[PDB]
DNA sequence: ACAGGATGTATATATCTGACACGTGCCTGGAGACTAGGGAGTAATCCCCTTGGCGGTTAAAACGCGGGGGACAGCGCGTACGTGCGTTTAAGCGGTGCTAGAGCTGTCTACGACCAATTGAGCGGCCTCGGCACCGGGATTCTCCAG
DNA sequence: CTGGAGAATCCCGGTGCCGAGGCCGCTCAATTGGTCGTAGACAGCTCTAGCACCGCTTAAACGCACGTACGCGCTGTCCCCCGCGTTTTAACCGCCAAGGGGATTACTCCCTAGTCTCCAGGCACGTGTCAGATATATACATCCTGT
């Protein structure tokens, strides 16, 4: 009976300290080979990828995703809120200078 | 290779928010996190193809994407 | 009269939260690395020994590589 | 032909790093047309001052981590929790470093 | 097909690893990771240095303008302690 | 019977009026003074060119009004019109000088 | 001669103006001291820089190529001054 | 024989307003490389003469507004700042007198009631 | 001597009344376009540089410059610069 | 003679308690390798001029090896 | 505020397993030694130009006050998102196989450095007039209270 | 919902002023014309790794149910900042004046590029073996329901 339910943000916060604590990629490996494919192909055509510079372009998209959500969360936590909405990373991504 | 932006999945993008330490994800935001990370890689990407195309080389290597990085002020350690 | 008077209340002042809390009879020489409280080494000997792995002050537990022995003078 | 046998530069400067190697590199990497004789001593010294600082830091992350192998988490660690190697190294990112675990006050449960 | 040469500070990390930490290892990530650390950091002082001749209209790169792009790159006390071990050595290295 | 503007209005007046002007907001002598406090702070016995300080006075003006647009920003998303200092702090963490 | 707390000298109403020129409606009155703290700190950093630059010129004037250079070294490129 | 010809500037070969000589010049004494092609000048002087070109049209449409017949450092700002592409070019730039691109937040503006 | 110094002015202001025929330049303005000048130069040529670097190359030729304005010059304005080098390029060849 | 053996007392009695470096204020800080007993602000002092070391055994430290004690 | 039930997390032992640390053989890149020539350090001079003071004055800062409009706490609601669960997808791992292109090597030639003579472009100084700064006055436009 | 009054702003015209631009003189650096060396383009070969497919397993994505907590709108209240007038003050301009040191020149010397020979430091490769994930087995720190 009564079946266990954590509360809605524990979860949550128990994969935020999950998260912080690892380090591998939290995107999987062959979507983001096929997507920086699909972009590349639009600047040359019949392209080759060497599989580190796949790796290595994987780090740098969760380094700068990371540290926008970083700076989205702050920015909704500014605004006294606790999700982020899609306002919080304009709002970053205009300060940190991109728009 | 046709529409594969939905291939960052919202699970990949609600747990890249968690490491960024975000409680709590709107529903509209993986949309806009998928635009932003395609201009990022449109960007990047670029640049490589540029650094590619300059060496009369058809495959793009790892020293590439780390130059291109590092023109764009986000210096990546460990690939040369 | 007063100074030696003050000097001695002092003296016992200092004296009385220099001894281990567990046993207030003698000198503390070590800690517990997850209470960070000071007490004294036959002290947690004594508990490590007999089985309780509470601490007397704040009743955490702990373990035999949880405590050691510190340098005071 | 009588001569001395052999003492690197980086022997003479009391250093690990290669004063000899980081010459050629000055000379040849076009920065100035001649380059001093103290110039790669320096520089050496710094670059082996600034490895023994990141390398410390590490090795303490580690040790702190129960592992007496460095992996890049411990770099990571190392630089992010030294203000001034965060500085420093604010623009870099590390390859499988991770983030600084940190959780922003007001996302705690409200202990209500 | 003959074999290339390539060339790495992995030894040098490794040596003053060793003399910091004796018994304590690195991955060979973590090698990288350092190597590229070295290589960006040389750079960056060897172009600070660069520049720095080129303002005074000077010919050669000396101590000083290691010291000085040392003074502006490094931030806050590792500076002035990056300026005192070059200072250390290039002194020890004109002693002998 | 006095004439008075409704708050804000002036505020506007003026925005448009040192948005549509180019001189610089800060009296010379003051700034002058601070640059060489800290140079002094720095180094003592210290000389300044005019268009040194110049220089300084434009670049930290600049700054200035690029940071308060960026705080403005972070005030509207706020909800508000007001500036506030934790809208200058997240502005200037955002751009990665905290 | 000494100078002391000249960055009172950057006074509330050219806050207010440089905050005009940001396009700010209203101000709140913290919003002074911290501009003050910000921008010591900016000049700390360039002057600190431009003065390493004098420095190593053997220099005892900071020219408008010294501010130029500490300027161009924080991603802070300034143009009209050389 | 001393028959030669009297001169022929690397910029007039090549069409340009801008030095090929200096340029080459400079490239030559700011350590950029060992060696320097003969072409490598003449690209960069092009480069920099229609960036050059640009700004200036920009700046000279931007002077022409305000009726006056010469450019100064607020018309070079707004014709950076108007077009977006040269202002991404020069977004960690800053002009000395050149005051800012005038604009207001939309919600700044009086509610009129 | 007499002191001496080199500057992109009259290049500036022959490139200007190419442009615009009836239009001046002030002292300030022809400074923020010489800075201007100099700094984009500086970006160019070392990127090219680099690019010489990175593939051993010990020249700096118009690939490299080429390939320095494909980096550094932002879409339609890189376009058009590179149209313009190989302009000069290929009538500074015939020439 | 009972008031200098009194004040000997006083002399050899604050001298344990107090940074042996500083030399002003009570310790509240202990080194986890070096097992010695410091004050809290000089080893943090020390910590951030990268002087990461005891003060007399020259023990290299790392932050989390230092924390607060509480003597009293 | 306090049990306890459950969930999750932190310590204590076997056990493989690649990765890491150390040993060997080269070999080419640094070291020794010596020359020569230019870069720069030093002494001297001189003339910008920076600093300092004094005085007028006047624009700007500082002060105080009235009030109004925005900040903020609190409330209500409703819906969007978190958590969990069953289902489905495709990622991941390994294994094979093919070959395209990275990478290296040998030719050699055609560009780039170097250099002597020179001359025409480009910079410093002069001077002038006109674009623009400034003053003043009227017309226009924006704001706000009060009907 | 405007009328009208008050105040800010734009536009028009007249006048002076100082700097933008054209001109002149000079000088030094870009040009021309050669030689010579070597950097790279260019063909050829090798073999590394990038790509493609296949199949199985299972981790993960996905769709749905349901609840809840928080995002947002509204209300009140209240107090802080804006507008404005007055007083003070010190910024700013002009002028004067001294001398500090930036900038340039001349001389010399010593420090670094360049060379040649040589050898050993470091790199590529090989190989043992050991932290180290990776399990279980056991003992605490939270999470949440419940009272
Ligand atoms: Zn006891
Ligand atoms: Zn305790
Ligand atoms: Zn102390
Ligand atoms: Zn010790």
């Amino acid at each position: 009976k009564k079946p266990h339910r954590y509360r809605p943000g524990t979860v949550a916060l128990r994969e935020i300290r999950r998260y912080q604590k690892s380090t591998e990629l939290l995107i999987r490996k062959l979507p983001f080979q096929r997507l920086v494919r699909e972009i590349a192909q639009d600047f040359k055509t019949d392209l080759r990828f060497q599989s580190s510079a796949v790796m290595a372009l994987q780090e740098a998209c969760e380094a700068y995703l990371v540290g926008l959500f970083e700076d989205t969360n702050l920015c909704a936590i500014h605004a006294k809120r606790v999700t982020i909405m899609p306002k919080d990373i304009q709002l970053a991504r205009r300060i940190r200078g991109e728009r | 290779l046709r529409d594969n932006i939905q291939g960052i999945t919202k699970p990949a993008i609600r747990r890249l928010a968690r490491r960024g330490g975000v409680k709590r994800i709107s529903g509209l935001i993986y949309e806009e996190t998928r635009g932003v990370l395609k201009v990022f890689l449109e960007n990047v990407i670029r640049d490589a193809v540029t650094y590619t195309e300059h060496a009369k080389r058809k495959t793009v290597t790892a020293m590439d994407v780390v130059y291109a990085l590092k023109r764009q002020g986000r210096t990546l350690y460990g690939f040369g | 009269a007063d100074a030696d008077e003050i000097l001695q209340e002092e003296i016992k002042e200092y004296k009385a939260r220099l001894t281990c809390p567990c046993c207030n009879t003698r000198k503390k020489d070590a800690v517990l690395t997850k209470c960070f409280h000071v007490f004294c080494f036959e002290c947690v000997r004594g508990r490590y020994e007999a089985r309780q792995r509470k601490c007397p002050k704040c009743n955490a537990a702990f373990g035999a590589h949880d405590f050691h022995r510190i340098y005071i003078s | 032909k009588a001569r001395a046998k052999a003492k690197t530069r980086s022997s003479r400067a009391g250093l690990q790093f290669p004063v000899g190697r980081v010459h050629r590199l000055l000379r040849k990497g076009n920065y100035a047309e001649r380059v001093g004789a103290g110039a790669p001593v320096y520089l050496a010294a710094v670059l082996e001052y600034l490895t023994a600082e990141i390398l410390e830091l590490a090795g303490n992350a580690a040790r702190d981590n129960k592992k007496t192998r460095i992996i890049p988490r411990h770099l990571q660690l190392a630089i992010r929790n030294d203000e001034e190697l965060n500085k420093l190294l604010g623009k870099v990112t590390i390859a499988q470093g991770g983030v600084l675990p940190n959780i922003q006050a007001v996302l705690l449960p409200k202990k209500t | 097909r003959k074999r290339s040469r390539k060339e790495s500070y992995s030894i040098y990390v490794y040596k003053v690893l060793k003399q910091v930490h004796p018994d304590t290892g690195i991955s060979s990530k973590a090698m990288g990771i350092m190597n590229s650390f070295v290589n960006d950091i040389f750079e960056r002082i060897a172009g600070e240095a660069s520049r720095l001749a080129h303002y005074n209209k000077r010919s050669t790169i000396t101590s000083r303008e290691i010291q000085t792009a040392v003074r502006l790159l490094l931030p806050g006390e590792l500076a002035k302690h990056a300026v005192s071990e070059g200072t250390k050595a290039v002194t020890k290295y004109t002693s002998a």
